[PDB]
RNA sequence: GCAGAGGUUCUAGCUACACCCUCUAUAAAAAACUAAGGACCACACGA
DNA sequence: CTCTGAATCTCTTCCTCGTGTGGTCAGGAC
DNA sequence: GTCCGAAGAGATTCAGAG
C-alpha cells in the first residue's frame, strides 16, 4: 500500500533519492532516504540548562545552592567525583575542589583576591562543612579534637 | 600550545614529580620573576613548563640547583 | 511537533550517535519557535512602620 | 595544623568547657524583634553577636570597641563569624542516659552493666526500679525490681536497701563499678569458663572493659547530665515570607529538651510527689533521645508537618547527613553544565564550550587579565565590562584559556575515564562540545546528556590536569589492555564503506603511483571508492633500535584502502590496512599504533581516522531503506515446515502420545530450529545479495546492503539483533522465564501482529525495569567497592616476598576462557619461571611479563607461572609497585604512588551497568589423559574406574598445556588409563546421572554384617525382574530395633576372613547410606571395581558479584572437613549426624552435625582430606579461605568473578579483583598470643600482628599465631582502624559508638580520611608531599 | 532539512521511523502533485479525480 | 589604608571580600564609585 | 541441664546528579 | 512588655537434648 502510495505521486518506489551533497556539489553514492518524519520538539531546551556558576551565595554549611542549584548555585561533585579524581592522583585538583573551590570560605576568599592579581596559589584551610561536622558530633558528648 | 605529555614525563618518568616539578618551575616563572629559559609562543606558564622541561634543562636537582644559587646570591648581599 | 524533510545519512559526523542535525532552514522559516510564558510573582507584605 | 583526630567521651566538665552559657529560654528570637532572647537557644550574649563587631544593643556598634563586653547588654563585640564555634550546655535537672548506648546494635550499656537491654530501658525509662547498694538485703547491686517489689523490699529494709530509679540510678551503677577490678575478674572467669557462647560474650564484655578504663574516659560519662547545643548559625531560622522565620527542625527539639528540663526544674523546687516527677523525667529523657537520634525508641516525635524531626543522627548518618552531602561531595564553584552534543572540527585535546557560561566561568581571570591590561582598575570597573562583555573582554577569554585546561565530567561517573580534561575551544550556542571518540569512556550518549564540567584554577591543578586528566593521556582504560579511544559507531561505518571491494567498480585494474594519486582519483571521480586496484605504498617497519625502514612494494588493493595510507604513520605496515577494516579491525589498529609508535602518533591517528571516517561516510550516503533489509524468500517455506511439525506435535499430544512437558519441550525446540534456519538463510541471502557483473560471467561477493554494512563492520547492531530484525524474532519469555509455545512469526519488516507485540512487551518491559534497578544497584556496589579498598595506596618499589600466585589458564570443563598470554600480561613473575626443560631459568623471578615475555612464553609451552599479586604482598598500608605489576593504564609499571585501590575498585563497579540481574565426558582433541588427585581402580574388565572425588580430567597436549579439563565424577568408568593420549572427538568417560556406584577395591564374597532385616533394609519387591534388590534403611526412617547399629557391607576371602585395603588395616567394609539400593545378596562373587548399590542424586549476575565479594555463606553451603581423616559416624543421628575425623598421625577431635537433610556423597569408610565437599553446593568462601589457605580464596573469588563478568564479555584484569580481595581478608584472629599482647578471640588488623610477629622474630620470642578472617566488604571497610573512613560509608551511629568508647584516634593515612579533612590525598600529586610529611615526623 | 543518524536504526530497533519515513514522503509526494495542479490554475475536475 | 572621624556626591562610607586622601583627637580644596544573603519533605520527570 | 544451635526481632542501605514544579515550618491569657 | 519489600547482618529468646 505505501509503495502503490509512493508510486502514485512521481516519486521513486524504493523511497531513495540521490542526494547531491550541500558542500563538494558530488553525488552521494548509495543513494540515501529522504522522507518527512514528523519531528517533535522536546520541552527540555538547552538555555534553560545552561548554567555556570563563578561564585555567588553560600549556606551555613557554605555550599554554594545546597537544595537546588537553579540560585546560580555551582555544580555538585558529588560522591562518585572524588572517587573519580583520586583513581587519577589530583590531589592538587581534589584539593582545590573540596577546600579552596568550595568549602574554605577564608580560604576561598583569599584564593579569589588572589586569582584576580594573576598569581593561582591556594590555601587548604579547614574544611568549613568539616567544622560543622565536627561541631554536631562534639554537641552528642562525643569528643572530637583536632589534636596534633 | 602543545597536546601530550609523554616527551615531558619520559625523563621525570613518575608521572607524578613531573606534576610537582613543573608547578614549582612555572610558580618561579609565574608569580617570581624568572623569565622563561626557553621561547614563548603566547603559551601559558604550564605548557612554558613542559617545554622547558622537554627540552632537557629544567628538572627537580636543576630546580633545586636554581633555589640554591638564589639563597647563595641573596645572602651574599646581606653579609 | 512539526514535519519536515529527513535524511537518513551520517554527514560529517554532526549527527554522530544520536544528534539531529537541523537546518538553518528550519530557523530561518520560524518553523520551531516555541513561545514560553514566565511568571514573575511580587507581593506586597505587612511590613512594620 | 595537626596530623591526627581524638576521639572519647566529653564529660560534663568539658561541655561546660566549651559551652559559652547555660541556655535557658526555650524561646527563639522574637517574631516582632529579629535581637534573639535574652537566654533562648539563640542567643547573642551566650554565643556569637548578631552582627560583626555590634553587640546586640547598639551601645557598641562602633568597631572601635574590639574584644569588650558590653556592659549595657552583656554582649560581646567579637566578629559574627564567632556565632558558628560558640556552644552552650543544657544543665538537665537530672542525668538522661545517652541512645547512642542505650537501645543501640553495640549495646555498650549492655555488656557494660551486664544487664539485659530491656531491664536497663525499663529501669531508665522508670517503668521499674533497679538496686544500689542493697548490702544485708537478699538483692544485690545489679537486681531489677517492680514498683510492688520495691514496696516489699522497703519492708525488708528500711533505708539500707536502696532502689534509685531512672537514669539517675545508672548513673550510680557506673559509679560504683569500678574497671579495673572488675576487668580483671572478668578475666579471671575468661580463663575458665570455656564455654564457646560465654566465651564470647566475655571476650566482647573483656575488651570493651579494657578499652573502657585504658582510654581515658570514665564510664559516668555514658550518662549525659550535661547537653551541649550547636551552634546558632549551625542551626538557624531561614526564611521571612509565609510565616516569617520557620525553624530549622532542630530548635524545635532544642526547645523540647529546653521545656521539659525546665517544667522538672520547677516541679524540683516545688517538691511535687514523686509519680508526677516520675513522669517529668520520663518525658525529659524520651526528648534527650529525640534529640539524639528521633526514631531510636518508639513513635518519633514530630509537632511540625507529621513528619519526623531531622535530629542530630539524622544530619550524620545516611547520604543526606553531612558525611556524604556536604563532605566527601561538596558542590564546587567555577562549574556549569549543558547538554552535551558531537563537533567533529575539535581535535582529541578539545572541547566545545559556549562562549556564555566560559566567561561566566572565568570571571577572575578575565578580572585578572583585565586589571593587568589596565582596561580597568577595580573590580567594579571589571565586572561592569564583563557584565556588558564588550569586544574587548572576548579577545582577551580566549587570551585566557589558551593552555587551561577544564574537567568535563558526566554525572553518572563510573570509572576514572569519567572525568577527563581538554583545551576548551569558544564557540558559539548554548552547548558543550565532545570529541565523539572521547564518548566512549564517558559513555555520553547525545540525547540530551549533561555533563558537568568544571575549572582547575591553581597552576599546580592545571598542570595536573594537563598532565593527567586530559584525553591524550589517559587513552588506555585501566580495566584493560584495550583502549578506551576508539572509533565507535559512524566512524568505523565510513571507514568499512571505504576499505572494501566489490569486484566491478569504475575504474579497476588500474595501477597508480601512490596513495596521493588514488586520492586524486577518487576526488575526481574517475574511480570508485573502493575499486580493486594495484598501487606504490612505501612501508616503514622499524627492525633497528628505533630506526625505519623505506621497503617499497606493490599492493593488490582498493583505492579506499590506498587513501587510509595517507592517514597512518610511517612506523606501521599495510596489512593493518589491506583489510575491510571493520570494528575490531580499527581498534587492534589503534592498538598496534599504541604499542609500536607510541602515543602521539596515537592520537594523531584518533583525530584522522575519525576525520576521514565521517568525511567519507558522508559521500558513503550510508542510508537505511527498507528495500535494504530483504525477506528471505525462503523463510516462509520454513515457516510452512515449522507450522505443519508444530501441528503434527499437538495432533500428537491430543492422542496422548506425548506429555505435556515433553510436547512443550519438543514445539520449543523445533520452533528454536526453525529460527536458526530463519537466521541462516536471511544471512545466507543478505550478506551476498550484491551480485555483480566481472567482467562477463556472474560473480557474487559481500553486499553492500546499508544494514548488512552497519552489522557486519561492528558499526551497530550484532548479528543476533539484525536475525531479529529480518528474519524470525524467535521466541521471547513469560515474566517468570519460561518461553511461549507459540513465538513471535512475524518480524519489524513487515507487519507485527497484536499478541506478538504484547509478548514483545513482556521482555522489553523486563528487562527496562532490570536496567534501571541495575543501575541502582551497580551503583550502590560500585560505592561500597571504592570504600572497601579507598585506603589502599602502592607505597613501595618492591616487597622483597617470594610467594605469588600460581596462575594458569583459566578451564573450566570448556576450552580455554582466558588463555595465558591475557592473564599475566602487564604482571610480574613470582619465582623463577623456568622452561619445560628443568634446570633451566626462563623468566628471572622479579621481571615484567610485558609482550616479549609472554609471547616467548607460549613458543616455549608455558603452563604455570608465578605472579606475585597484591594479595600475596606484605608491605603495611598499600601493596608494593611489583605486587602490582603495570597500571595497565600506562604503558610502564606502577608508579610509586598511584591509588589502585579506588581505580580497581571502579574498574569492578563500572561494568554493573553491562552487567544484568534478571552426562558423559567426552574428549575434544589431541592431548593425553593425565589426573590429579586420582584413586583409579583398575576393574577386571579392564577399563579404568576411579574411586577419587576431586579427581580432574585434564587435557594436556603433546607439550603440556592443559587445552581441556573435565571433572571426574565418583566411580566413573573411563576409556583409556592415566597419562595415555587419545584421539580427537573421542568419548573417554560417562557414569550414572543419578547414581553414585559403590565400587569395590578388592573382590571376593560379601556378608551383610551389622544389617537388620526389615529394620536396618528393607527386600522391597523388584517390580520388573522380581528378584528383590535390598533398599538399606536409613537409622532415621526405620523402626526402633536396628538404630544402634549401622550398615555395613564387608568382603570375605574363601575362607570368610576380613579382606583389607592394603596400607590400611580397616577392613574392606563398605558402609551404606540411606536408600541405598543394594541389588546383591551376600556371598556373591563380585569384581575389584564392581558396583555395589543404587543411591538417587544460584543466581548469575549483579547479586553474584554482590555476593561474592559481601563473602556471603549461601543458604545451602557445601560442608567441608578441616582435618584429614577416616569419615565416621559417631553418634546414632541423635538429633543430627555427626561426622568423626582420625588422622594417623595427629590426634582425632571432630563433630560436625551435619543437617539431617543433605545429599553426604563421602560415605563412611573413606580417608576425605582437609578440604573436601562431604556434602555438594555453593562452597561459601569463608571456610574455602580457612581449609584451603588465602591463595585459593583469591583464586575462587576472582575465577567466580571473572565468569560472571566474562558472561557478559566484559574485560577487566584479575588485579582489580586481587586488591580487593587484599582488602577483604585484611583482618586476622588470634590463635596463641606468644611473647606479644592479644587476646585469644581478639578480631584485630592483620597488619598489626604482622609488624608485631615480625618485630618479635628480631629476638628469640615467639610471636603470634593468626587465622586470616574473610570478612565481607560491608563490614571489612567498617572495621578499619580509622573511624571516619567507616563513619563516611554506612552504620555511621554504630561506628561512630564504637571509637568513641573504646576512645579511638584517627591516624588518617588514607584517602577517604584526608579527603574528609580536606588536606592533600596520600596517593597521587600528593603522594610526595605525604611522604615528606611522614618523613619530617 | 534534517540528517539523522542511520545507525541509530539498528541498535535501537525502530525500523518504524523509516516506514514513517517512506510514509511521509509519499504524502508529501501527494501533496506537491496537487500543489502543482494548483499553482498553476487546473480545472476542479482533474484534481478531484486525482 | 587595618584602632576612629571627616571630605566634594546621595542617609551612611572607618579595607566589611570591598574604591581615593589626611592625622592621632582637628573636618575640607577634589573627579571615576557603594550593599558582605540564606532550609526540609512529596511529585513530573531526564542520563 | 546448659549450651551449640534453631528460631525471634530489629536496623541500615539501597547510582548520582541535574531541570525543575509545588508544599511545609511555636496563641491567646494574665 | 513579658511569659507558659528485601536482604542481609547482627543482637537476642526458646528449646531440646545432653
Ligand atoms: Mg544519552
Amino acid at each position: 500500500e505505501i509503495k502503490e502510495l509512493l508510486k502514485l505521486g512521481d516519486l521513486p518506489t524504493s523511497g531513495q533519492i540521490r542526494l547531491y551533497d550541500g558542500r563538494t556539489g558530488e553525488q552521494f553514492e548509495r543513494p540515501v532516504t529522504v522522507g518527512y518524519m514528523y519531528m517533535l520538539k522536546l520541552n527540555h531546551l538547552v538555555d534553560d540548562k545552561m548554567h555556570a556558576r563563578s561564585t555567588g551565595s553560600y549556606s551555613l554549611v557554605t555550599q554554594q545552592p545546597l537544595g537546588g542549584k537553579a540560585q546560580f548555585g555551582g555544580q555538585r561533585f558529588g560522591e562518585m567525583e572524588v572517587w573519580a579524581l583520586e583513581a587519577y592522583g589530583a590531589a592538587y585538583t581534589l584539593q582545590e575542589m573540596l577546600t579552596v573551590k568550595s568549602d574554605d570560605v577564608n580560604g576561598r576568599t583569599k584564593m579569589y583576591k588572589n586569582i584576580v592579581d594573576g598569581n593561582h596559589q591556594m590555601e587548604p584551610g579547614m574544611p568549613e562543612s568539616f567544622n560543622v561536622l565536627l561541631k554536631e558530633i562534639r554537641s552528642l558528648g562525643i569528643n572530637i579534637e583536632l589534636e596534633d | 600550545a602543545r597536546v601530550t605529555v609523554q616527551d615531558a614525563v619520559e625523563k621525570i618518568g613518575n608521572r607524578f614529580d613531573l606534576v610537582l616539578v613543573a608547578a614549582r618551575r612555572a610558580r618561579q616563572m609565574q608569580v617570581g620573576g624568572k623569565d622563561p629559559l626557553v621561547p614563548e609562543e603566547n603559551d601559558k606558564t604550564t605548557v612554558i613548563a613542559l617545554r622547558e622541561i622537554e627540552e632537557g634543562l629544567i628538572n627537580n636537582q636543576i630546580l633545586d640547583v636554581r633555589e640554591r644559587q638564589e639563597q647563595q646570591e641573596q645572602e651574599a648581599a646581606e653579609l | 511537533g512539526q514535519n519536515m524533510r529527513v535524511a537518513f545519512m551520517p554527514w560529517n559526523g554532526y549527527n554522530f550517535e544520536d544528534s539531529i542535525l537541523v537546518s538553518e532552514r528550519v530557523v530561518q522559516e520560524d518553523r520551531f519557535t516555541t513561545i514560553h510564558i514566565q511568571e514573575l510573582a511580587c507581593v506586597s507584605r505587612d511590613t512594620k512602620l | 595544623e595537626f596530623d591526627a583526630i581524638k576521639i572519647a567521651l566529653a564529660s560534663p566538665d568539658m561541655i561546660r568547657s566549651w559551652s559559652f552559657g547555660e541556655v535557658k529560654k526555650p524561646e527563639t528570637i522574637n517574631y516582632r524583634t529579629f535581637k534573639p532572647e535574652r537566654d533562648g537557644l539563640f542567643c547573642a550574649r551566650i554565643f556569637g553577636p548578631v552582627k560583626d563587631y555590634e553587640c546586640l544593643c547598639g551601645k557598641y556598634k562602633r568597631l572601635k570597641h574590639r574584644g569588650v563586653i558590653c556592659e549595657k547588654c552583656g554582649v560581646e563585640v567579637t566578629q559574627t563569624k564567632v556565632r558558628r564555634e560558640r556552644m552552650g550546655h543544657i544543665e538537665l535537672a537530672s542525668p538522661t542516659a545517652h541512645i547512642w548506648f542505650l537501645k543501640s546494635l553495640p549495646s555498650r550499656i549492655g555488656l557494660l552493666l551486664d544487664m539485659p537491654l530491656r531491664d536497663i530501658e525499663r529501669v531508665l525509662y522508670f517503668e521499674s526500679y533497679v538496686v544500689i547498694e542493697g548490702g544485708m538485703t537478699n538483692l544485690e547491686r545489679q537486681q531489677i525490681l517492680t514498683e510492688e517489689q520495691y514496696l516489699d523490699a522497703l519492708e525488708e529494709f528500711g533505708d539500707e536497701f536502696d532502689a534509685k530509679m531512672g537514669a539517675e540510678a545508672i548513673q550510680a551503677l557506673l559509679k560504683s563499678m569500678d574497671l579495673e577490678q572488675e576487668c580483671e575478674q572478668l578475666r579471671e572467669e575468661l580463663n575458665e569458663t570455656n564455654s564457646e557462647t560465654k566465651r564470647k560474650k566475655l571476650t566482647k564484655r573483656i575488651k570493651l572493659l579494657e578499652a573502657f578504663v585504658q582510654s581515658g574516659n570514665k564510664p559516668e560519662w555514658m550518662i549525659l547530665t550535661v547537653l551541649p547545643v550547636l551552634p546558632p548559625d549551625l542551626r538557624p531560622l531561614v526564611p521571612l515570607d509565609g510565616g516569617r522565620f520557620a525553624t530549622s527542625d532542630l530548635n524545635d527539639l532544642y526547645r523540647r529538651v529546653i521545656n521539659r528540663n525546665n517544667r522538672l526544674k520547677r516541679l524540683l523546687d516545688l517538691a511535687a510527689p514523686d509519680i508526677i516527677v516520675r513522669n517529668e523525667k520520663r518525658m525529659l529523657q524520651e526528648a534527650v533521645d529525640a534529640l539524639l537520634d528521633n526514631g531510636r525508641r518508639g513513635r518519633a516525635i514530630t509537632g511540625s508537618n507529621k513528619r519526623p524531626l531531622k535530629s542530630l543522627a539524622d544530619m550524620i548518618k545516611g547520604k543526606q547527613g553531612r558525611f556524604r552531602q556536604n563532605l566527601l561531595g561538596k558542590r564546587v564553584d567555577y562549574s556549569g553544565r549543558s547538554v552535551i552534543t558531537v563537533g567533529p572540527y575539535l581535535r582529541l585535546h578539545q572541547c566545545g564550550l559556549p562562549k556564555k557560561m566560559a566567561l561566566e566561568l572565568f570571571k577572575p581571570f578575565i578580572y585578572g587579565k583585565l586589571e593587568l591590561r589596565g582596561l580597568a582598575t577595580t573590580i567594579k570597573a571589571a565586572k561592569k565590562m564583563v557584565e556588558r562583555e564588550e569586544a574587548v573582554v572576548w579577545d582577551i577569554l580566549d587570551e585566557v584559556i589558551r593552555e587551561h585546561p577544564v574537567l568535563l565530567n558526566r554525572a553518572p561517573t563510573l570509572h576514572r575515564l569519567g572525568i577527563q580534561a581538554f583545551e576548551p575551544v569558544l564557540i558559539e550556542g548554548k552547548a558543550i562540545q565532545l570529541h565523539p571518540l572521547v564518548c566512549a569512556a564517558y559513555n555520553a550518549d547525545f540525547d540530551g546528556d549533561q555533563m558537568a564540567v568544571h575549572v582547575p584554577l591553581t597552576l599546580e591543578a592545571q598542570l595536573e590536569a594537563r598532565a593527567l586528566m586530559m584525553s591524550t593521556n589517559n587513552i588506555l582504560s585501566p580495566a584493560n589492555g584495550e583502549p578506551i579511544i576508539v572509533p565507535s559507531q559512524d566512524v568505523v561505518l565510513g571507514l568499512y564503506y571505504m576499505t572494501r571491494d566489490c569486484v566491478n567498480a569504475k575504474g579497476e585494474g588500474m595501477v597508480l603511483t601512490g596513495p596521493k594519486e588514488a586520492e586524486r582519483l577518487y576526488r575526481s571521480g574517475l574511480a570508485s571508492l573502493h575499486a580493486r586496484v594495484k598501487v606504490r605504498i612505501t612501508e616503514y617497519e622499524k627492525d633497528a633500535n628505533g630506526e625505519l625502514v623505506a621497503k617499497t612494494s606493490l599492493k593488490d588493493t582498493t583505492v579506499g584502502r590506498a587513501i587510509l595510507w595517507m592517514i597512518v604513520p610511517k612506523g606501521l605496515p599495510y596489512s593493518i590496512v589491506n583489510q575491510a577494516l571493520g570494528k575490531k579491525a580499527i581498534s587492534k589498529m589503534l592498538n598496534t599504533c599504541y604499542r609500536i609508535l607510541g602515543l602521539k602518533p596515537t592520537v594523531i591517528f584518533a583525530d584522522q581516522i575519525m576525520y576521514t571516517g565521517f568525511a567519507y561516510a558522508a559521500r558513503s550516503g550510508a542510508s537505511v531503506g527498507i528495500d535494504d533489509m530483504v525477506i528471505p524468500e525462503k523463510k516462509h517455506e520454513i515457516i510452512s515446515e515449522a507450522e505443519a511439525e508444530v501441528a503434527e506435535i499437538q495432533e500428537q499430544f491430543q492422542s496422548g502420545l506425548v506429555t505435556a512437558g515433553e510436547r512443550y519441550n519438543k514445539v520449543i525446540d523445533i520452533w528454536a530450529a526453525a529460527n536458526d534456519r530463519v537466521s541462516k538463510a536471511m544471512m545466507d541471502n543478505l550478506q551476498t545479495e550484491t551480485v555483480i557483473n566481472r567482467d562477463g560471467q556472474e560473480e557474487k561477493q559481500v553486499s553492500f546492503n546499508s544494514i548488512y554494512m552497519m552489522a557486519d563492520s561492528g558499526a551497530r547492531g550484532s548479528a543476533a539483533q539484525i536475525r531479529q530484525l529480518a528474519g524470525m524474532r524467535g521466541l521471547m519469555a513469560k515474566p517468570d522465564g519460561s518461553i511461549i509455545e507459540t513465538p513471535i512469526t512475524a518480524n519489524f519488516r513487515e507487519g507485527l501482529n497484536v499478541l506478538q507485540y504484547f509478548i514483545s512487551t513482556h521482555g522489553a518491559r523486563k528487562g527496562l525495569a532490570d536496567t534501571a534497578l541495575k543501575t541502582a544497584n551497580s551503583g550502590y556496589l560500585t560505592r561500597r567497592l571504592v570504600d572497601v579498598a579507598q585506603d589502599l595506596v602502592v607505597t613501595e618499589d618492591d616487597c622483597g616476598t617470594h610467594e605469588g600466585i600460581m596462575m594458569t589458564p583459566v578451564i573450566e570443563g570448556g576450552d580455554v576462557k582466558e588463555p595465558l598470554r591475557d592473564r599475566v600480561l602487564g604482571r610480574v613473575t613470582a619465582e623463577d619461571v623456568l622452561k619445560p626443560g628443568t634446570a633451566d631459568i626462563l623468566v628471572p623471578r622479579n621481571t615484567l611479563l610485558h609482550e616479549q615475555w609472554c609471547d616467548l612464553l607460549e613458543e616455549n609451552s608455558v603452563d604455570a607461572v608465578k605472579v606475585r599479586s597484591v594479595v600475596s604482598c606484605d608491605t603495611d598500608f598499600g601493596v608494593c609497585a611489583h605486587c602490582y605489576g603495570r597500571d595497565l593504564a600506562r604503558g610502564h609499571i606502577i608508579n610509586k604512588g598511584e591509588a589502585i585501590g579506588v581505580i580497581a575498585a571502579q574498574s569492578i563497579g563500572e561494568p554493573g551497568t553491562q552487567l544484568t540481574m534478571r552426562s558423559s565426558i567426552q574428549v575434544k582433541n589431541k592431548g593425553s589423559i593425565k589426573l590429579s588427585n586420582v584413586k583409579s581402580v583398575v576393574n577386571s574388565s579392564g577399563k579404568l574406574v576411579i574411586t577419587s572425588r576431586n579427581t580432574e580430567l585434564k587435557l594436556i597436549d603433546e607439550f603440556g598445556r592443559t587445552k581441556e579439563s573435565y571433572k571426574v565424577p565418583y566411580g566413573a568408568v573411563l576409556a583409556k588409563g592415566d597419562g595415555e593420549q587419545v584421539a580427537g572427538g573421542e568419548t573417554v568417560a560417562n557414569w550414572d546421572p543419578h547414581t553414585m556406584p559403590v565400587i569395590t577395591e578388592v573382590s571376593g564374597f560379601v556378608r551383610f554384617t551389622d544389617m537388620i532385616d526389615g529394620q536396618t533394609i528393607t527386600r522391597q519387591t523388584d517390580e520388573l525382574t522380581g528378584l528383590s534388590s535390598l533398599v538399606v534403611l536409613d537409622s532415621a526412617e526405620r523402626t526402633a530395633g536396628g538404630k544402634d547399629l549401622r550398615p555395613a557391607l564387608k568382603i570375605v576371602d574363601a575362607q570368610g576372613n576380613d579382606v583389607l585395603i592394603p596400607g590400611t588395616d580397616m577392613p574392606a567394609q563398605y558402609f551404606l547410606p540411606g536408600k541405598a539400593i543394594v541389588q546383591l545378596e551376600d556371598g556373591v562373587q563380585i569384581s575389584s571395581g564392581d558396583t555395589l548399590a543404587r543411591i538417587p542424586q544460584i543466581t548469575g549476575g549483579l547479586p553474584r558479584v554482590a555476593d561474592l565479594f559481601e563473602a556471603r555463606r549461601p543458604k545451602e553451603p557445601a560442608i567441608l572437613a578441616e582435618i584429614s581423616g577416616i569419615v565416621s559416624f559417631g553418634k546414632e543421628t541423635k538429633g543430627k549426624r555427626r561426622l568423626v575425623i582420625t588422622p594417623v598421625d595427629g590426634s582425632d577431635p571432630y563433630e560436625e552435625m551435619i543437617p539431617k537433610w543433605r545429599q553426604l556423597n563421602v560415605f563412611e569408610g573413606e580417608r576425605v582430606e582437609r578440604g573436601d565437599v562431604i556434602s555438594d553446593g555453593p562452597e561459601a568462601p569463608h571456610d574455602i579461605l580457612r581449609l584451603r589457605g588465602v591463595h585459593a580464596v583469591t583464586r575462587y573469588i576472582v575465577n567466580e568473578v571473572q565468569d560472571v563478568y566474562r558472561l557478559q564479555g566484559v574485560k577487566i584484569n584479575d588485579k582489580h579483583i586481587e586488591v580487593i580481595v587484599r582488602q577483604m581478608l585484611r583482618k586476622a584472629t588470634i590463635v596463641n598470643a606468644g611473647s606479644s599482647d592479644f587476646l585469644e578471640g581478639e578480631q584485630v588488623e592483620y597488619s598489626r600482628v604482622k609488624i608485631a610477629n615480625r618485630e618479635l622474630e628480631a629476638n628469640g620470642k615467639v610471636g603470634a599465631t593468626y587465622s586470616r578472617d574473610l570478612l565481607g566488604i560491608t563490614k571489612a571497610s567498617l572495621a578499619t582502624e580509622s573511624f571516619i573512613s567507616a563513619a563516611s560509608f554506612q552504620e555511621t551511629t554504630r561506628v561512630l559508638t564504637e571509637a568513641a568508647v573504646a576512645g579511638k584516634r584517627d591516624e588518617l593515612r588514607g584517602l577517604k580520611e584526608n579527603v574528609i579533612v580536606g588536606r592533600l590525598i596520600p596517593a597521587g600529586t600528593g603522594y610526595a608531599y605525604h611522604q615528606d610529611r611522614m618523613r619530617r615526623r | 532539512d534534517i540528517v539523522l543518524n542511520p545507525l541509530g536504526v539498528p541498535s535501537r530497533m525502530n525500523i518504524g521511523q523509516i516506514l514513517e519515513t517512506h510514509l511521509g514522503m509519499a504524502a508529501k509526494g501527494i501533496g506537491d502533485k496537487i500543489n502543482a495542479m494548483l499553482k498553476q490554475q487546473q480545472e476542479v475536475a482533474k484534481l478531484r479525480e486525482f
